[PDB]
């Protein structure tokens, strides 16, 4: 019934809703209005897909709630799988097992894929019989269309000893490794050919190459037990070896995206690092998002636009997203209602639109679900205006909450 | 009209009773001699004067190389291409489901008498 | 492939007389600064000086990184050139001073020719002869050879589980055995060359790589086995003990002619990000007789030093370290030079631009930073391509410049400040 992923803040964003002239539909693929910024996102999305130009930087700026993280998720969903999209917050680089500069380069290099195309051949069938002469033996395998004998040589019989003493299992044997994997007790047995040549297109980030080759069993990319790779040596020769895979047929590189949400949280050490990390061939596109105005940069006393130093703002293109009118607000609320299970009166939509246009958009989006539940209490089936008024009284927004501080409490 | 083979019902394998082990050898041997055989699809005199020629010194019989170091390769025998599979009954090799089909219909168990 | 911000820079572009041209190997303008860089590049090629230091100074976007990269290109691949950001010195595993010293040693290279040989083929036989030696037969497409092998090597063979029919690469000098696979006929192809491969590896290394390889032991099979398993951080080498001993052995091989020293360059970007204790270590360190040439770059003028919280100095660098440094100033481009840079970038990046498009894009470069005019080329070409055109017509640049703002325009927008 309920899987891991459930209804979140950006679930309705199925893509960046553009015509293929990179022209935004006023409402499509879950995205509403925000035309100039969305079409700018379209241009940079096609620039991502082209891939020929390295280390480009886009800042998407605007008030809180004006669709900028929504635009970033729209780019991620429009780009689809099998092109890296590494999404982090600026707060992620502040770490205790590695320095902020090193975490930032690691983020850069999770964001470049290497696409490597490999042919193996895979056996898949139901075990009919197996033998042991204490050592040599034989194995008979069955697909619904054929059966055969195989000779169990030393490595194969050793491998099959790992989970033995059962038959009728439907299993796969990789002729490269001898890696046995069993689907279960004959779940149905397989169709077609027993043994087939098979192709896999692995896409592996540069961070994964770097980590796998850092150490014996260095493939702990699963738990971040690396603490700063040996740059200029175990990282320069991986760049060289990938450049050797390329222009020969072994591999092709897939330059992805690094989305740094809330980049105002980086500090001037980190920004100074970005300056040069953006200038190499293996630099992905990074796009980054910021609410803040002209504010103090972290780590110093300097005021700057977006809280980003000016010598890095020189290095990027600044999309501006703009606040929403009544019509766009109403349409966003409708799409949120359609992503959730709720239905509302048109008068309820009107009241909620004015509520959200008064205080803030995100508060109204939150009220949707609360009003749905409130109507469910009285065993209604469509959210009415008095549901919204009740919920508006139960749950305050920041402005009215601040106004209610006409009594006193700690500081 | 009718399916027109239930009258002859040739194989009807409820009692199939596979042929195996030494029988395989017989087949192998037969095939070998057939590949060694002659026009008809004096050999007795050849065998007789060869059994006159039996001795331990360097001669016809003692001039045989023997088994090879390079191990035997699989081939399909229906189209002759390399064959990952073996027929469970007779041990002859093949490379597809189609080839197993043809083999089961014409060469598996049928010529072992 | 994969164009980048500096990939049009192919050299400093001096002529045989030193003087800079108006436009050359990617670079255009910066007559005086390119002349100065041309003077120091022969300081680098001289291999005679140690610890000499240069500060490329000027506003952001005035080619100072481009000139450092132009030096790196002017030299080639035969001498080291180490890019560092001053921000990189803030390691969490290693004290700043030691990051800095490691980078000083990455920038000194060492070329060494080993004529070396490896024996590879399908092993046809093994017979050990308490073992006096092991005879091993190896086969390739050019025949078979019977090898006599040192009995110590006979351990490796058993460790790799080699047996006849395997393909192996027993290395002559190390005695190292690697089992490449089982032979094709039974899996890896039978090697197609001679069984006794011999070649002169002339590939080069650096002092830091040597230090790192000497920091920790290998093998041992005792308590050392568990040192092969713990997390493996980097630790400081010892100044007056290990790295000096490395100097001694390197000098021994230079005297013998086996090795040749190639002193390279350490290029530090955003040097203003170094801590004051970093600056002072640095000006105790580039007075050493073994240091490389160090090129510093800083893009901010008179401002407060890091880690002092009130001391102000030109270029963010203390006067102590600003002495014992030669300053090369880079300066802002004229509209003509920016037009030329935009054109060079366009033709590098694969873009065609109509003359009126180029002229207005350069005018944008006058209202706004050069780097932004250079930004607009690719998305403008992408629009033109999506309208089916080959050239960037002015209709595309003068409209793509509405989707994307620059720093100053977006700052003016931010001035509504709520
Ligand atoms: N153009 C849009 N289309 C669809 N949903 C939007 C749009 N703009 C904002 N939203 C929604 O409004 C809420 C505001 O979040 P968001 O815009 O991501 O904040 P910010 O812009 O500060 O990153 C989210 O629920 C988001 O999904
Ligand atoms: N003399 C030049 N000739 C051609 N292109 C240049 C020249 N100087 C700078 N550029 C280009 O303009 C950009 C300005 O950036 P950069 O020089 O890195 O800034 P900084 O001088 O602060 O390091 C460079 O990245 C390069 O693409």
């Amino acid at each position: 019934v309920t899987r891991i992923e459930r209804i979140g803040a950006h679930s309705h964003i199925r893509g960046l809703g553009l015509d293929d002239a990179l022209e935004p539909r006023q409402a499509s693929q879950g995205m509403v209005g925000q035309l100039a910024a969305r079409r700018a996102a379209g241009v940079v999305l096609e620039m991502i897909r082209e891939g020929k130009i390295a280390g480009r930087a886009v800042l998407i700026a605007g008030q809180p709630g004006t669709g900028k993280t929504a635009i970033a998720m729209g780019m991620a969903q429009a780009l689809g799988p099998d092109t890296p999209f590494t999404a982090i917050a600026g707060s992620e680089i502040f770490s205790l097992e590695m320095s902020k500069t090193e975490a930032l380069t690691q983020a850069f290099r999770r964001s470049i894929g290497v696409r490597i195309k490999e042919e193996t051949e895979i056996i898949e069938g139901e075990v009919v019989e197996i033998q042991i002469d204490r050592k040599v033996g034989k194995l008979t395998l069955k697909t619904t269309e054929m059966e055969t004998i195989y000779d169990l040589g030393t490595k194969m019989i050793e491998s099959l000893t790992k989970d033995k003493v059962q038959a009728g299992d439907v299993i796969t044997i990789d002729k490269a490794t001898g890696k046995i994997s069993k689907l279960g007790r004959s779940v149905q047995c397989p169709d077609g050919e027993l043994q087939k040549r098979k192709e896999v297109v692995h896409t592996v980030s540069l961070h994964e190459i770097d980590v796998i080759n850092s150490r014996t069993q260095g493939f702990l990319a699963l738990f971040s037990g690396d603490t700063g790779e040996i740059k200029s040596e175990v990282r320069e020769q991986i760049n060289a070896k990938v450049a050797e895979w390329r222009e020969e047929g072994k591999a092709e590189i897939i330059p992805g995206v690094l989305f740094i949400d809330e980049v105002h949280m980086l500090d001037i050490e980190s920004f100074s690092f970005l300056n040069r990390a953006l200038e190499s061939d293996m630099a992905p596109v990074l796009i980054m998002a910021t609410n803040r105005g002209i504010t103090r940069i972290r780590g110093t006393s300097y005021q700057s636009p977006h809280g980003i130093p000016i010598d890095l703002l020189d290095r990027l293109l600044i999309v501006s997203t703009t606040p929403y009118s009544e019509k766009d607000t109403k349409q966003i609320l409708r799409i949120r209602c359609e992503e959730e299970d709720v239905e509302m009166s048109e008068d309820a939509y009107t009241v909620l639109t004015r509520i959200g246009l008064e205080t803030s958009l995100r508060y109204a989006i939150q009220l949707i679900t609360a009003a749905s539940l409130v109507c469910r209490k009285r065993k209604g089936t469509e959210v009415q205006v008095d549901d919204i008024k009740r919920v508006y009284s139960l749950f305050l927004d920041e402005s009215r909450s601040t106004q209610y501080m006409k009594e006193y409490q700690d500081a | 009209m009718v399916e027109k083979k239930t009258s002859v019902r040739s194989q009807d394998p409820g009692q199939r009773r596979v042929l195996d082990r030494a029988a395989r050898q017989r087949r192998i041997n037969r095939q070998l001699e057939a590949l060694e055989n002659d026009n008809f699809q004096n050999f007795q005199a050849l065998l007789e004067e060869q059994n006159l020629s039996v001795a331990e010194g360097p001669n016809y019989l003692t001039a045989c190389a023997g088994p090879p170091s390079r191990p035997q390769r699989p081939f399909c025998a229906v189209c002759g291409f390399p064959s990952p599979y073996t027929c469970v009954s007779c041990g002859a090799r093949y490379c597809t489901v189609r080839c197993l089909g043809t083999h089961q219909e014409t060469r598996c168990l049928k010529w072992t008498v | 492939q994969r164009i980048a911000s500096h990939s049009h820079v192919k050299g400093l572009g001096l002529d045989e007389s030193g003087l800079a041209k108006q436009a050359a190997s990617g670079l255009v303008g910066q007559e005086n600064a390119r002349e100065a860089c041309g003077v120091i590049v022969e300081l680098i090629k001289s291999k005679k000086m140690a610890g000499r230091a240069v500060l490329l100074a000027g506003p952001p976007g005035t080619g100072k990184t481009a000139l450092a990269l132009a030096i790196a290109q002017e030299l080639g691949s035969k001498v080291p050139f180490c890019p560092m950001v001053g921000s990189e010195v803030y390691s969490t595993e290693i004290k700043k001073t030691e990051v800095l010293m490691e980078n000083f040693r990455r920038a000194i290279g060492l070329r060494i020719k080993e004529t070396k040989e490896v024996y590879e083929g399908e092993v046809t036989e093994l017979t050990p002869c308490t073992i006096s030696h092991v005879i091993i037969g190896l086969k390739t497409a050019k025949g078979t050879k019977q090898l006599k092998l040192d009995p110590s090597i006979f351990e490796s063979l058993q460790k790799e589980r080699v047996e006849a029919g395997d393909v192996i690469y027993i290395e002559a000098n190390s005695g190292a055995v690697k089992r490449q696979g089982r032979c094709d006929t039974y899996y890896v192809p039978l090697p197609k060359g001679d069984v006794h491969k011999k070649k002169e590896i002339i590939q080069d290394v650096t002092l830091h790589d040597l230090d790192v390889a000497n920091a920790r032991p290998q093998g041992g099979q005792d308590i050392l086995s568990m040192m092969g398993q713990l997390m493996k951080p980097k630790k400081t080498e010892i100044t007056d003990k290990l790295r000096g001993e490395i100097n001694k052995v390197v000098n021994k091989y230079i005297d013998q002619g086996i090795a040749e020293l190639v002193p390279g360059v350490l290029f530090v970007d955003e040097v203003h990000m170094l801590d004051i204790e970093c600056f002072t270590y640095l000006h105790r360190a580039l007075e050493s007789s073994i240091a490389p040439i160090v090129i510093f770059a800083s893009n901010r003028g008179n401002c407060v030093i890091r880690g002092t919280e009130d001391i102000t100095s030109p270029h963010g660098i203390p006067l102590d370290l600003l002495d014992r440094v030669m300053i090369i100033r880079t300066m802002l481009y004229t509209p003509q030079e920016m037009k030329q840079i935009i054109k060079i970038r366009a033709q590098t990046e694969g873009i065609n631009i109509s003359e009126e498009a180029l002229n207005h894009l350069g005018e944008i470069g006058t209202k706004t930073t050069l780097r932004y005019s250079v930004q607009l080329l690719t998305p403008a070409n992408l629009l033109a391509k999506i309208n089916g055109k080959d050239s960037i017509e002015k209709e595309h640049v003068e409209e793509i410049s509405e989707l994307f703002y620059d720093a100053k325009s977006s700052a003016k927008i931010l001035a509504d400040q709520q």
